[PDB]
RNA sequence: UGAUAUGAACCGUUAUAACCGGCGAUUUCCGAAUGGGGAAACCCAGUGUGUUUCGACACACUAUCAUUAACUGAAUCCAUAGGUUAAUGAGGCGAACCGGGGGAACUGAAACAUCUAAGUACCCCGAGGAAAAGAAAUCAACCGAGAUUCCCCCAGUAGCGGCGAGCGAACGGGGAGCAGCCCAGAGCCUGAAUCAGUGUGUGUGUUAGUGGAAGCGUCUGGAAAGGCGCGCGAUACAGGGUGACAGCCCCGUACACAAAAAUGCACAUGCUGUGAGCUCGAUGAGUAGGGCGGGAGGUAUCCUGUCUGAAUAUGGGGGGACCAUCCUCCAAGGCUAAAUACUCCUGACUGACCGAUAGUGAACCAGUACCGUGAGGGAAAGGCGAAAAGAACCCCGGCGAGGGGAGUGAAAAAGAACCUGAAACCGUGUACGUACAAGCAGUGGGAGCACGCUUAGGCGUGUGACUGCGUUAAUGGGUCAGCGACUUAUAUUCUGUA
RNA sequence: CUGCGAAGGUGUGCUGUGAGGCAUGCUGGAGGUAUCAGAAGUGCGAAUGCUGACAUAAGUAACGAUAAAGCGGGUGAAAAGCCCGCUCGCCGGAAGACCAAGGGUUCCUGUCCAACGUUAAUCGGGGCAGGGUGAGUCGACCCCUAAGGCGAGGCCGAAAGGCGUA
């Protein structure tokens, strides 16, 4: 659990540009699930 | 604006008893009238062991469409319709062919 | 009193029901999250004031960056930097198009890699509601024209390229559009016009709507909108729902009408502020030229690192250079309506595009089930009836499932895998042929028997003993159905017709 | 044209050389079609074409003490191993129990159960629902102190940092 949000996190996709762009396009679309959590 | 409404006397256009006079007990939203007395459908009620037992077959009312029921003018023996006219500032119905207020 | 979804408990009936629209209060945790931290819906904050209970209760402010103001103030006397407080503003997310700063491959060639693809796909920042551009250091070598962009001609031209594939113009003409100003700085004369912001009033419009005429009856049928005979209306037969295909059972359209509040588009009026004529200067007071390096290459035109110094309507620059002939033209600050572009959301309208393996991925509780650490790609599944009153009682069985009656309905070859139910495959019943069967499961001729016709007439259909003519286990496949395989647009050429 | 019964589908009959059309019975119960034209996502035997559709392989995990098993009764489609009654054989200064550390809804009640192309399991710790952890004097946290660790000055060192007091 702990090295899943690490890497695929909320707070680790929008450290950076590239991954706040990915839930971007995730809210986009209408995914229920943005991330993992 | 509702032509049929609650207590109203009213005559069936088509269906299997057409002619038949009645009065409406309720009206439901889909467009449809519970007239008492013409629609009858014999249901049958699956038994319940709660409070009420009643079982057997049912003479329930079946609704029907608005559109097949029409105001008694109760004057001149048939069906008419009916519509708005503003008195006094309030919407009232009246029906046609020499109309008169209800 | 949301729907799935029946019932019960409540509210409303001569004007506080519900629903729709507009104006407000309230809006926790998580997400740009502003007090800090971490593994997004987890824990932990500080200070001041009131709290009938001196163990309390509630709420606001407080991050960083930029601007302004106040206090303090160096190193190094003063100045300045840093720090504290208050107010305002900037930050993030979601189509298309355009602008600025950067930048590929594949597809192309008989190998001079450059040229094409390509100022493209993709990525980064900001603004507008259209953006960029937008009133000539420009065309025309002295007829004229006068802002920008886009579309239609000149034009697949003139040019350019191992003159090879490719890429690809100006001037002129014909339309829409056709409304431009201020600052390099001033002397004199002013409630002098117009324009802006902030209010009221009138007219109009947007966000819930009202009024609103007009076909009765009969036959077949369980049920009528259609048929037959007989009318009215037509400013209205626009569409959909409406027991079988409805103008006139209804809900609606055309025509005539409405505004408590908010908002948008034209005028007048009141307050504040910015502002016309008659004239005199300047023509961006460290802005060139020349020298050195790089890109669009020994090189025309454009932009700039450093070190000097004169001008510009008086005077300085261009494609057939000649007293730098003549005419035209004024070169390094913003703003600039509209025509031209774009459709993620609403309402109306349109439809020889599409109808459940179609169309968008989804006609539907599908942005799902399921697979993966994450990103990303991305299913199957449409229709019972007018009304679901959905099944009392009885029999078999397991107090099920399934099947057989009764009852309801026009119909149960509509009974919860439920409209119409095909091809192929799996059973039952009847007739015919083959019972140590295998040579493409066809074709021609012909015998016997069963089931329908003909008073005897060698002509039904189905079965086909025997005989004659007769193979891809060298390709795929167990069978069948559905969808799809020479299209659309821009030039030229050829044929036929008007 | 049209409920004295449409189209589609399943048979028969007629016509043309061939693609087919017209007239009906049965099934089905809601709209359909000709002549003179036009508009193309229009007809299927294969492209390893795509999704289900005759098929050669059936959903329930603990085989590693030389202390000892068998008989009876109840439940169940199943009984050498569970529950109840009658015995024997080990442990019995622990192979009992109550605490610390470690482990953190496994311990407490009703259940997916007549089973695919012949799947035949001796365990009531499984997936999905309901309850219990109750405190003044059980204990910890709250107050004071050593070692260890950290920490505005001074002491050691040209600064800082370390050592170190409150």
């Amino acid at each position: 659990v702990l090295k899943r949000n690490r890497s695929h996190g909320f707070r680790a996709r929008m450290a950076t540009k590239n991954g706040r762009q990915v839930l971007a396009r995730r809210r986009a679309k209408g995914r229920a699930r943005l991330t993992v959590s | 604006a509702a032509k049929i409404r609650r207590d109203d006397e009213v005559i069936v256009l088509t269906g299997k008893d057409k002619g038949k006079r009645g009065k409406v007990k309720n009206v439901l939203s889909s467009g449809k009238v519970i007239v008492e007395g013409i629609n009858l459908v014999k249901k049958h009620q699956k038994p319940v062991p709660a409070l009420n037992q009643p079982g057997g077959i049912v003479e329930k009312e079946a609704a029907i469409q608005v559109s097949n029921v029409a105001i008694f003018n109760a004057a001149t023996g048939k069906a008419d319709r009916v519509g708005f006219r503003f008195e006094d500032g309030k919407k009232v119905r009246f029906f046609k062919s020499n109309s008169e207020t209800i």
